[PDB]
RNA sequence: CAGGCGGUAGGGGAGCGUUCCCGAUGCCGAUGAAGGCCGACCCGCGAGGGCGGCUGGAGGUAAGGGAAGUGCGAAUGCCG
RNA sequence: GAGUGAGGGCGCGAGCGAUAACGUCCGCGUCCGAGCGCGGGAACAACCGAGACCGCCAGCUAAGGCCCCCAAGUCUGGGCU
RNA sequence: CAGUACCGUGAGGGAAAGGUGAAAAGAACCCCGGGAGGGGAGUGAAAUAGAGCCUGAAACCGUGGGCUUACAAGCAGUCACGGCCCCGCAAGGGGUUGUGGCGUGCCUAUUGAAGCAUGAGCCGGCGACUCACGGUCGUGGGCGAGCUUAAGCCGUUGAG
């Protein structure tokens, strides 16, 4: 019985090259240097997964602010506002009703406050 | 292979390191031992040679076995007819089967034996069995006692 | 002194673009179509000064 | 259709190159002429050239002289011949030399 | 017009029937008319008004016609030589159709 | 997917200043204007904003004690020799120039940080040439 | 259903990918084995496995498990 | 059936040393190493918190934070800088 | 057509280098023409079939295409809304990248790494504990106070 190399390890490799196309350097021409990638941009790309999140997240958070203070309150507190309320929602997101027909939130500034009196 | 017998120098050399002209770096230098004639000799004995085909054949009887233990089917020397014995029998490539002819007479007769048997002496192939069924034997006493 | 490294292909055709093949000149003629370039003789239009080739 | 061929050099195909770019997108009439009369090598060669290309392809392929664009070549290299260079204390300053390749085409107008 | 609940960590809202995806919940495929709670609504041409929850005695028809597909993902660890890998990944993803409430 | 993108913005206009504008402690919130505070649709990748400036700047709200007391010096020298100049000078070279500074400490920066900036009209007039808008808040 | 889950060496569980065996006077196979370029569907956590297209030019080995000069980025390694 | 003593940073008891060193010997505690994957730390494994597969345009809080380059009152005082 | 080229002084030492096709049928002829090396045609099942011709990948090659670019700072890749050319009625699927964010690699050593501490030409391709025998704990087993025969001899295509 014998047995030898052949095809298998370029193969191993191969899936790189494909994973690469659009690279510069040698990350887009080579084995062990896009493995060396897939360890950047393969890290990076899952990795940038907290961060990917944590971006389109608090982007909500100031917009926020920002024109909230036009009706006066702000943050923080302004939180509380719902809290003294009864529930408390909107993932900061949906809180997009600001982007597009926003007096909807003007009611909400009445709403929260209230609760202080 | 004796080689060169040692070479190159040393500290500065090819840069790369090396003393003995073996070079079992490159395809016909030395290497490790992957085979050796020693396709080793293990086995076993007949307390086994035995049970075996014991049960399997049982329910190869379930299957269709039967045996003559000893058939005539004509010339005992021309192919042909000892068929003819097959299909008076019963029998027609498909279902496989195998038998023991202790006797040159049919063996220098069954000849090409596809599908089938054609034995005579003694040394057990069970296994091609396997991929066979039905089959007949030569005496209780020539399979052994 | 010595380096230690390899070769840029990005930097090949970066510094050699000033290579841009600039081109040799030529003009008309007299007589026949020996269109020469500034100052020379051809006996396709041969010429009319001192003497060279052939004219028609 | 309007078209030649450029392979089995002796030297530098890097050195063709612009020689090409130099006369690309012109005409026959372009080309042909200018570099002809254009010296530092190239042009001996790129001549005899053009001469087969559309000499034929104006034959067997019947063209049109005149109308024929320069469309372009393929810049390219090819093959070797091996030879060491000598030196201080025997050492090692090798090398060969590499021979060009490319292709050639015009068209019709 | 728009309206607001969600579904299990993933506030969502809508305007008529739109459905694309959100992992997979049991109740065989869009033969039924499933729906939970809610809390707003939509400050415009019909209503104003949130308050404490709101989910009180009133849901959402959130229609079905179930499509649910297994995706895909990607993984492997990478650092230094520990990079063990060996394993990609999928996720969920049902395929319905809303309504309204 | 609820985006933001409300396909541009093309930033605001306003004005302001007067000897009572404390330099400086103003500048940080004051970008922060810019940039596209109000500007809801604001996508921090895309450069809105608006576009303002600040009149009879020369001298403004003296800040405080910072004259004299203060070097702004970040020109860093070639053959050993740079830049300095404290209060009592910059307060005169180019008053806009000046005030420019202050903020300059920390401002931002980037591709960004340099667009919300191109629209920094300040000095001391009134009257900010070159205008068409200005919406000014006290 | 509580739980467990980073984790160098080490020490378990498998599985996977990789060349001869019978099966091979069984079976695909030139409306293609085999190489491949491509695949942005399916199956594989992975191992991979596919799975089909175009170039491709003569064979392959089923389920199964029975044998293992491989599971090689590299050592200024051998070589081209 | 295998690692194994070439560990060290911190802190404390404590001997060294000119309360000399991100040092030495131990003890021990420690966590880094082996947790160079979090976070703070301005950037910096060993100092505080906090110990790790999905998806997240999900929420609550500890370390730890609310003018700027990025998050949340230039809050309230009430003084004292 | 190697123990040759070759390197040696002796001894010595040692290379590379198989593959058109069923059949050479091996290129007729005529315009480029320095012979060279071209185009057609023909044979030709097949000239991405013709003589470093089998099939022919890979490092290294641009024709020529498409997406990028001259305020600009970077292990470079990533993740993000956006825009910018193929394909899907649609859903979208794309390719690229702007900026914004985000980013200390990789293979070997150790209280201690990314690190100008080593190695890393570059791509391919070759590469490393079986196995003999021998010792000795487990595992499906059978026999099981009982439980196991070498070296031969007939015989074995084979097997026995």
């Amino acid at each position: 019985p014998r047995a030898k190399t052949g095809v298998v390890r370029r193969r191993k490799h191969k899936k790189i090259l494909k994973l690469a196309k659009g690279y510069w350097g040698l990350r887009s021409k080579s084995f062990r240097k896009a493995r060396e990638t897939l360890f950047a941009a393969g890290n990076y790309a899952y990795a940038h997964r907290k961060r990917r999140k944590r971006d389109f997240r608090r982007l909500w958070i100031v917009r926020i602010n920002a024109a909230c203070r036009q009706h006066g309150l702000n943050y923080s507190t302004f939180i509380h506002g719902l809290k003294k309320a009864g529930i408390e929602v909107d993932r900061k997101n949906l809180a997009d009703l600001a982007v597009r027909e926003p007096q909807v939130f003007a009611e909400l500034v009445e709403r929260a406050k209230a609760a202080q009196g | 292979a004796y080689s060169g017998r040692k070479i190159w120098p040393q500290k500065h050399t090819g840069r790369a390191r090396h003393g003995d002209i073996g070079a079992p770096i490159f395809v016909g230098g030395g290497v490790v031992f992957g085979p050796k004639p020693r396709d080793y000799s293990y086995t076993l004995p007949k307390k086994v040679r035995k049970k075996g085909l014991a049960m399997a054949v049982a329910d190869r009887a379930r299957e269709g076995k039967l045996l003559l233990v000893e058939a005539f089917a004509g010339v005992n020397g021309k192919t042909k007819e000892f068929l003819a014995w097959a299909k008076e029998a019963g029998l027609d490539g498909s279902e496989s089967v195998l038998l023991v002819t202790g006797n040159e007479l049919v063996r220098r007769a069954a000849r090409n034996l596809p599908w089938v048997v054609t034995l005579a002496p003694e040394g057990l192939n069970v296994y091609d069995i396997v991929r066979t069924e039905r089959l007949v034997m030569d005496l209780d006493a020539w399979e052994v006692f | 002194p010595v380096p230690k490294k390899k070769t840029s292909k990005a930097r090949r055709d970066a510094r050699r673009s000033h290579h841009a093949l600039t081109p040799p000149i030529l003009v008309p003629c007299p007589e026949c179509k020996a269109m020469k370039p500034p100052h020379t003789v051809c006996p396709e239009c041969g010429y009319y000064a001192g003497r060279k080739v052939l004219e028609v | 259709e309007a078209k030649a061929i450029a392979r089995y050099v002796r030297i530098s195909p890097r050195k063709v190159r612009l020689v090409v770019d130099l006369i690309r997108g012109k005409s026959l009439e372009e080309a042909r002429n200018i570099l002809r009369y254009t010296n530092k090598r190239g042009a001996y060669f790129v001549a005899k050239v053009l001469e087969s290309a559309a000499a034929n392809a104006v034959n067997n392929h019947d063209m049109l002289e005149d109308r024929l664009y320069v469309k372009a070549a393929y810049v390219d290299e090819g093959p070797a011949l091996k030879r060491v260079l000598p030196r201080a204390r025997g050492r090692a300053d090798i090398i060969k030399k590499r021979t060009s390749h490319i292709t050639v085409i015009l068209g019709e107008k | 017009m728009f309206a607001i609940v969600k579904t299990g960590g993933k506030q969502y809202r809508v305007e008529p029937g739109l459905k694309l995806r959100v992992e997979k919940l049991d109740a065989e495929p869009g033969a039924t008319v499933e729906l939970p709670v809610l809390l707003l609504g939509g400050e415009k041409t019909v209503v104003g008004t949130p308050v404490v929850e709101g989910a009180s005695v009133v849901a959402e028809v959130l229609g079905h016609g179930r499509g649910k597909k297994i995706l895909v993902s990607k993984f492997k660890a990478k650092v230094q030589y520990r990079r063990k890998k060996g394993h990609r990944q999928p996720y969920t993803e049902l395929l319905i159709k809303e309504i309204r409430g | 997917v609820k985006t933001y993108v409300p396909k541009q913005v093309e930033p605001r206009w306003v004005l302001i200043d007067a000897e009572g504008k404390t330099l400086g402690r103003l500048a940080t919130k004051i970008a922060t204007l810019l940039r596209g505070k109000h500007r809801p649709d604001w996508t921090p990748n895309v450069a809105m904003g608006d576009f303002v400036v600040v009149v009879n700047a020369d001298k403004i709200r003296v800040t405080g004690k910072k004259l004299e007391q203060k070097i702004y010096t970040r020109y860093s020298g070639y053959p050993g020799g740079l830049k300095k100049i404290p209060l009592e000078k910059m307060l005169a070279t180019h008053p806009e120039r000046v005030l420019e500074h202050a903020v300059k400490g920390m401002l931002p920066k980037g591709p960004l940080g340099r667009r919300l900036f191109k629209r920094l009209k300040v000095y001391a007039g009134p009257d900010h040439p070159h205008q068409a808008q200005r919406p000014e808040k006290l």
